[PDB]
RNA sequence: AGAUACCGUCGUAGUUCCGACCAUAAACGAUGCCGACCGGCGAUGCGGCGGCGUUAUUCCCAUGACCCGCCGGGCAGCUUCCGGGAAACCAAAGUCUUUGGGUUCCGGGGGGAGUAUGGUUGCAAAGCUGAAACUUAAAGGAAUUGACGGAAGGGCACCACC
C-alpha cells in the first residue's frame, strides 16, 4: 500500500478524482482533519491530499479484505446520494446493503426483525449516519467512513478523507473502494481496467431519469 | 435553581447599568433586562390608506412612518404578549421568530 | 427447556466451539444471552436478593407501587453479577434481575498482600468505584482478615471470590443500590488495573467471531 | 505564583497521561525534576525524555508510554524516618506489590526500596504508580 | 412573616428596650 | 502473574490497546480489534496472515482512532512513510 | 370518519404482498380473492380490506409503496438501477483544475497532465454569509 | 487543610482549637453554662421529694395522659 | 364587608449641588486571590504581525474603511462521554479515596437569634463584635411523577356555544 509500484496511484485514477471532485472539500474544517488536507484556497474551499486519500482508500481496503466473510461487512448510507451506490457495492464485494432509513437498535436491539450483527461498518458520512456508528459504540464494530473536511471522526475508526457531499465523488470512492477489495481479494488482475463503469454508482436527479427516458427516444 | 446562565438580563462586565421606565407600567427595568421592540408603523393601519391616497392634494404620495422603540418590564410583556413562558431546552434558542 | 441461541455469540457457546467465558472477556464481547453464563459457571452461580425496593408514581387515582429488586450473583471463585429490575409485582423483579445479573457478571482479579505463595486471597490494588454519591474503596488484606465491610458489600466481595478485604464506604450507602452498584463498580475495575504484570505486551490471539467465520455462516441465517 | 516546580512538572504528565498523549512538555526543568523522571524510567513507567537548553531554565520533553497509573508530588516535603516509610507506603501506595515513593536522602533522590536497602531516610518528594 | 420586616420589628423592640434602660441613667 | 512457584494464577490476560497501553475491560463494549490484510509486495492480493490492532472505547469516543491506526499501519510498513 | 384501522391496513399489506399476482384493480374481483386466500370471520372486515388492497393496487400502478415489496422490486430499481451511459462524465477532454490543486499535483508524481487547464484563480476573496 | 505549609502548626493547630465551638457537642461539655444549668448538676440520678402529682398531655398524634411526678 | 393597600388628584421630608457624617445591599457570577496542566469551533473588543483584491485622500506614497489569516491579553458564546457533581449543571464547579501547587476568610441539624449581655464606632439612625437557657426530628438542596393555577398555546362536545 506504501512504498510498492502494484498498489501506488496510478495516472487515470487521478483524472477519475479531479472528475468527480474529491479533491474539492468543505468550506469548513475539523481538527482531526487537518492532517488529510494539502491547502485551502482563496475563496474558502479546502482542497484535500488525494495521495492521503489514496493511502486510506487502500487500508479500508485491506480492513473489509481481512474480514474472511464477505457478508457480515455492513455497508450503509441514509443519504439519496450514497443509496445507489452502497447498493451496487453490495453485488461486487458481497457485502449487507443497508441503503436509507437505519432502524435505531438494528445492532444492539434482538427481538427486532432486521437486526444484523457485522464484523465492519462501511459509512457513507459520519454526520448523516451518525445512528450507525453510535450503535458501532455499544457493539465491538470497527467503522470506515467516507469522510469530508467538515466530517467528525467520532467513533471512526479509519477516516477516508473526500468529498462525500457530491453526487459523482460520492459513487466514484464507493466504486474505487470496489474495484480495490475485488482486485486485493485476487478476483480481478490490475493491468486491465474494470468491465464495471465508474459512472454506475452515481445517484441520478428524479429530474435526470425522467429526462434520460426522454432523450432515449 | 439557577433558571437563566445569563440571569434573565445582558450584562457581563458591567455590574451595573441604568434603569430604563417601562413604557405601560413606569417600572424601573435594567436596560439590558428590558424587553425591547423597535416598531416602524404606519400613521393609517388598511382601511384608511384607501381614502388619504384618493383624497391626497399629491401625486402618488408615499405615506410617513411612527418610529417607536417600546422597553418593556418583564411582567407587563408577558401580561401584553410580546415573550412568552418556553420549554427549559426551547428558553436557550437566542434566534427572534419570524 | 431446550435453550435456542438468537445472537452470534451464543451460537458459538452453545456448540463447544467458545470453550470458557475467558475468551468472551478477551474481547469485550456484549453478553445478551442469558444461558451463556447458565451454560459455562451454571453449578457454580449462587443469587441473593440484597433488597426489594417498593417505588411509587403518583397518578391521578392514587399511587402506581412498583418493585425494584436488586439481585447480586456470582461463583465463589472468580465472578460477580449485580442486577436490578423494576416490575409490578415482587416474583417477576427478582427473577428479571437475576436475569440482569448474569448478564452483568463480570471477572474479579485478585492478587496478593505481601507473600505470593498459594492461591490468591486479596483484591490486587486499592481500587474506588462509585454511583451517585456512594463513595467506595476496597483495600487489599493480609491472609484470614475476612472481608471488613458493611453487610451489603461483604455480600458481593463473598460473592466474588475475595476472602481477604478492607472496605472504606463515604456518601449516603443507605441507599443500597448506590452502594452496591458502588462495590461492584470497585471489582469490575481489578482487570481495568494496569499493574506491571501487565507490560508484556499483548499477542492478539484470534476473534471467535473470525475463528469460527466460517462455522456461523451454514450453522445458522 | 509557581512555587513548587515539581508540582507543576508531575501534574503536566499526570494529565497528558490521562489523555492518552505519547509525548509531553514539562515547562520549567529543575535538577529534581530530571532525578524524579529518572526514577521513574529505570523502573520502565516511561520512555527516553529529553532536556531542552534555552539558556533559562531548560524545558523536557518525556516520552510516555501507557504505564504510568498516577504521578503525584507530596507538599511539603516532610523527613521521613525508616520506620514511618512503611506508614507513607501504606496510605500513599495503592499495593505492596507495585508502585515507589521518591524521596530525597543525602545519598540521592531514589525510591523507597532503595533507601531500605541503603538504611538512609530523607525527605518525601512524591510517588508514582 | 418576611424576614425583612421581622428584621424591622425586632428593631422597633430593641429601640423600646434602648429607650427604657436609657430612664435609669 | 506468577505466584511464589511460578504458576500463571490470574484468569484470563487481558488485551491492551495499540495506541495508548491502557487495558480493555470485560465491558468496554466500544473496543476494536481491527484486522488489516496482508499483499504478496509483487502480486498486490491478500496472502492469509493479517495485522491485528486493538483500540479501547475511550480512545474511539475521543475521536483518535483513524490517526492511531494511521499510525500503526505506517509504523507496521503498511502506509507510505511519506504519506 | 372513514379511516382504515391498522387491522384493515396490516392484513390488506400482507395479501398484496403474498398475492399480488391473484389481485387487479376491480373491487368485486379481489373482494372474492379476500374470501378465498384468507379466512376472514366479519363479511363488512372483508370489504374493508378488499377495499384497501384496491387502493394500494392503484397506487403500485403509479409507482413504488413504502410499506410493501414487489417480487424483482421492480425492473427500474432492480434492472433501470444498471443504466450506463455511453460515455461516463469522469471521461472529460479538458479539466478545469485550481492552481493550488496544480500545486499539490506537482508534489505528487503527476506534475505535468496533458488534458489539465489551470485556470486564473478567484479573485476578491469573499465567500461567507454576513453576520445578522 | 487548606494551609500545608511545613511551618504551619500554630495556624492549623490555633484553626481547629477557635471552630471546635461551633461544634454543639464539645461547646454543651467544654462551657460551665450547660452544667450549671443542668438541674442534677452532672448527676446519673439524683434523689428528690414528691409535692405533686401532674397528667401531662401527650405532644400529639398519639394522645394519651402520662402520669408524671413534679418533684 | 373593612382597604390606616393596590388606583387617582394634591403633597412635607427627600430627590439636585457643596461641605462633613453613615459603612450597609439579592454590594450576585449568591462562585476569594496567584500559578500550572487538560478538547474543539465560530464570533467579538483592544494592540501587534502577514496576505489576493475593492475603496477614500488622487498625483502616488502611507495611512484610514473593508476582506483573509496569525499571535497575545479581555467580556462572552456554542458544542463535546476531558473530567467532575446529589443533580441542576460546570472548559471549571475539571486535573479528588489513584485523596498534599501556595495562601486568606469562613460553615458544622432547625429554631431561640444576629436576640440578651459587655465592649466599640456613630450627632442619630444604627454598624462591627456576639452568647446562653430553652425548644425541636427534621429544616433544607436538586430532580421526578401527579394535582392545582386568576400562566401560555392546542383540541373536543347541542349533558358547550353560534
Amino acid at each position: 500500500s506504501g512504498a510498492l509500484d502494484v498498489l501506488q496511484m496510478k495516472e487515470e485514477d487521478v483524472l477519475k478524482f479531479l472528475a468527480a471532485g474529491t479533491h474539492l472539500g468543505g468550506t469548513n474544517l475539523d481538527f482531526q482533519m487537518e492532517q488529510y488536507i494539502y491547502k485551502r484556497k482563496s475563496d474558502g474551499i479546502y482542497i484535500i491530499n488525494l495521495k492521503r486519500t489514496w493511502e486510506k482508500l487502500l487500508l479500508a481496503a485491506r480492513a473489509i479484505v481481512a474480514i474472511e466473510n464477505p457478508a457480515d461487512v455492513s455497508v450503509i448510507s441514509s443519504r439519496n446520494t450514497g443509496q445507489r451506490a452502497v447498493l451496487k457495492f453490495a453485488a461486487a464485494t458481497g457485502a449487507t446493503p443497508i441503503a436509507g432509513r437505519f432502524t435505531p437498535g438494528t445492532f444492539t436491539n434482538q427481538i427486532q426483525a432486521a437486526f444484523r450483527e457485522p464484523r465492519l461498518l462501511v459509512v457513507t458520512d459520519p454526520q448523516a449516519d451518525h445512528q450507525p456508528l453510535m450503535e458501532a459504540s455499544y457493539v465491538n464494530l470497527p467503522t470506515i467512513a467516507l469522510c469530508n473536511t467538515d466530517s467528525p471522526l467520532h467513533y471512526v475508526d479509519i477516516a477516508i478523507p473526500c468529498n462525500n457531499k457530491g453526487a459523482h465523488s460520492v459513487g466514484l470512492m464507493w466504486w474505487m473502494l470496489a474495484q480495490e477489495v475485488l482486485r486485493m481479494r485476487g478476483t480481478i488482475s490490475r493491468e486491465h481496467p474494470w468491465e464495471v463503469m465508474p459512472d454506475l454508482y452515481f445517484y441520478r436527479d428524479p429530474e435526470e431519469i425522467e429526462k434520460e427516458e426522454q432523450a432515449a427516444a | 435553581t439557577k433558571k437563566r446562565r445569563n440571569n434573565g438580563r445582558a450584562k457581563k462586565g458591567r455590574g451595573h447599568v441604568q434603569p430604563i421606565r417601562c413604557t405601560n407600567c413606569a417600572c424601573c427595568v435594567p436596560k439590558d433586562k428590558a424587553i425591547k421592540k423597535f416598531v416602524i408603523r404606519n400613521i393609517v393601519e388598511a382601511a384608511a390608506v384607501r381614502d388619504i391616497s384618493e383624497v391626497s392634494v399629491f401625486d402618488a404620495y408615499v405615506l410617513p412612518k411612527l418610529y417607536v422603540k417600546l422597553h418593556y418590564c418583564v411582567s407587563c410583556a408577558i401580561h401584553s404578549k410580546v415573550v412568552r413562558n418556553r420549554s427549559r431546552e426551547a428558553r436557550k434558542d437566542r434566534t427572534p421568530p419570524p | 427447556k431446550e435453550w435456542l441461541p438468537v445472537t452470534k455469540l451464543g451460537r458459538l457457546v452453545k456448540d463447544m466451539k467458545i470453550k470458557s467465558l475467558e475468551e468472551i472477556y478477551l474481547f469485550s464481547l456484549p453478553i445478551k444471552e442469558s444461558e451463556i453464563i447458565d451454560f459455562c459457571l451454571g453449578a457454580a452461580l449462587k443469587d441473593e436478593v440484597l433488597k426489594i425496593m417498593p417505588v411509587q408514581k403518583q397518578t391521578r387515582a392514587g399511587q402506581r407501587t412498583r418493585f425494584k429488586a436488586f439481585v447480586a450473583i456470582g461463583d465463589y471463585n472468580g465472578h460477580v453479577g449485580l442486577g436490578l429490575k423494576c416490575s409490578k409485582e415482587v416474583a417477576t423483579a427478582i427473577r428479571g434481575a437475576i436475569i440482569l445479573a448474569k448478564l452483568s457478571i463480570v471477572p474479579v482479579r485478585r492478587g496478593y498482600w505481601g507473600n505470593k505463595i498459594g492461591k490468591p486471597h486479596t483484591v490486587p490494588c486499592k481500587v474506588t468505584g462509585r454511583c451517585g454519591s456512594v463513595l467506595v474503596r476496597l483495600i487489599p488484606a493480609p491472609r484470614g482478615t475476612g472481608i471488613v465491610s458493611a453487610p451489603v458489600p461483604k455480600k458481593l466481595l463473598l460473592m466474588a471470590g475475595i476472602d481477604d478485604c478492607y472496605t472504606s464506604a463515604r456518601g449516603c450507602t443507605a441507599t443500597l443500590g448506590n452502594f452496591a452498584k458502588a462495590t461492584f463498580d470497585a471489582i469490575s475495575k481489578t482487570y481495568s488495573y494496569l499493574t506491571p504484570d501487565l507490560w508484556k505486551e499483548t499477542v492478539f490471539t484470534k476473534s471467535p467471531y473470525q475463528e469460527f467465520t466460517n462455522h456461523l455462516m451454514k450453522t445458522h441465517t | 505564583v509557581r512555587m513548587n516546580v515539581l508540582a507543576d512538572a508531575l501534574k503536566s504528565i499526570n494529565n497528558a497521561e490521562k489523555r492518552g498523549k505519547r509525548q509531553v512538555l514539562i515547562r520549567p526543568c529543575s535538577k529534581v525534576i530530571v532525578r524524579f523522571l529518572t526514577v521513574m524510567m529505570k523502573h520502565g513507567y516511561i520512555g527516553e525524555f529529553e532536556i531542552i537548553d534555552d539558556h533559562r531554565a531548560g524545558k523536557i520533553v518525556v516520552n510516555l508510554t501507557g504505564r504510568l497509573n498516577k504521578c503525584g508530588v507530596i507538599s511539603p516535603r516532610f523527613d521521613v524516618q525508616l520506620k514511618d516509610l512503611e506508614k507513607w507506603q501504606n496510605n500513599l501506595l495503592p499495593s505492596r506489590q507495585f508502585g515507589f515513593i521518591v524521596l530525597t536522602t543525602s545519598a540521592g533522590i531514589m525510591d523507597h526500596e532503595e533507601a531500605r536497602r541503603k538504611h538512609t531516610g530523607g525527605k518525601i518528594l512524591g510517588f508514582f504508580f | 412573616m418576611r424576614a425583612k420586616w421581622r428584621k424591622k420589628r425586632m428593631r422597633r423592640l430593641k429601640r423600646k428596650r434602648r429607650k427604657m434602660r436609657q430612664r435609669s441613667k | 502473574m506468577q505466584s511464589n512457584a511460578g504458576e500463571f494464577v490470574d484468569l484470563y490476560v487481558p488485551r491492551k490497546c495499540s495506541a495508548s497501553n491502557r487495558i480493555i475491560g470485560a465491558k468496554d463494549h466500544a473496543s476494536i480489534p481491527m484486522n488489516v490484510a496482508e499483499v504478496d509486495k509483487v502480486t498486490g492480493r491478500f496472502n492469509g496472515q493479517s495485522k491485528t490492532y486493538a483500540i479501547c472505547g475511550a480512545i474511539r469516543r475521543m475521536g483518535e482512532s483513524d490517526d492511531s491506526i494511521l499510525r500503526l499501519a505506517k509504523s507496521h510498513g503498511i502506509v507510505s512513510q511519506n504519506f | 370518519g372513514r379511516v382504515r384501522t391498522k387491522t384493515v391496513k396490516k392484513a390488506a399489506r400482507v395479501i398484496i404482498e403474498k398475492y399480488y399476482t391473484r389481485l387487479g384493480n376491480d373491487f368485486h374481483t379481489n373482494k372474492r380473492v379476500c374470501e378465498e386466500i384468507a379466512i376472514i370471520p366479519s363479511k363488512k372486515l372483508r370489504n374493508k380490506i378488499a377495499g384497501y388492497v384496491t387502493h394500494l393496487m392503484k397506487r403500485i400502478q403509479r409507482g413504488p409503496v413504502r410499506g410493501i415489496s414487489i417480487k424483482l422490486q421492480e425492473e427500474e430499481r432492480e434492472r433501470r438501477d444498471n443504466y450506463v451511459p455511453e460515455v461516463s462524465a469522469l471521461d472529460q477532454e479538458i479539466i478545469e483544475v485550481d492552481p493550488d490543486t496544480k500545486e499539490m499535483l506537482k508534489l505528487l508524481d503527476f506534475g505535468s497532465l496533458s488534458n489539465l487547464q489551470v485556470t486564473q484563480p478567484t479573485v476578491g476573496m469573499n465567500f461567507k454569509t454576513p453576520r445578522g | 487543610g487548606k494551609c500545608r505549609g511545613l511551618r504551619t502548626a500554630r495556624k492549623l493547630r490555633s484553626h481547629r482549637r477557635d471552630q471546635k465551638w461551633h461544634d454543639k457537642q464539645y461547646k454543651k461539655a467544654h462551657l460551665g453554662t450547660a452544667l450549671k444549668a443542668n438541674p442534677f448538676g452532672g448527676a446519673s440520678h439524683a434523689k428528690g421529694i414528691v409535692l405533686e402529682k401532674v397528667g401531662v398531655e401527650a405532644k400529639q398524634p398519639n394522645s394519651a395522659i402520662r402520669k408524671c411526678v413534679r418533684v
